[PDB]
């Protein structure tokens, strides 16, 4: 299998035309307010394929 | 109830209070498949089991 390759999943906003972000900022996808720490209410932007 | 006997419940004509769930703290899995757990509150059904 191949697992080098990702792609981003959550984001606060959509992006404009041509824009590029690179951030790997913990997105506070649950009710609890993420502070450094992931968990399940905290989640990463990028998964792989 | 038993496994193989399992309990069921038809629901209808009420509003959904996604707070709880939200704010449960005591359960091991709270998981959506079919919708985004942010997507529930603006959507309507015509029935729920």
């Amino acid at each position: 299998g191949n697992y080098n390759y990702l792609y981003r999943l959550f984001r606060k906003s959509n992006l404009k035309p041509f824009e590029r972000d690179i951030s790997t900022e913990i997105y506070q996808a649950g009710s609890t307010p993420c502070n450094g720490v992931e968990g399940f209410n905290c989640y990463f932007p990028l998964q792989s394929y | 109830a038993s496994v193989y006997a399992w309990n069921r419940k038809r629901i209808s004509n009420c509003v959904a209070d996604y707070s709880v769930l939200y704010n449960s703290a005591s359960f091991s899995t709270f998981k959506c498949y079919g919708v985004s757990p942010t997507k529930l509150n603006d959507l309507c059904f015509t029935n729920v089991y």
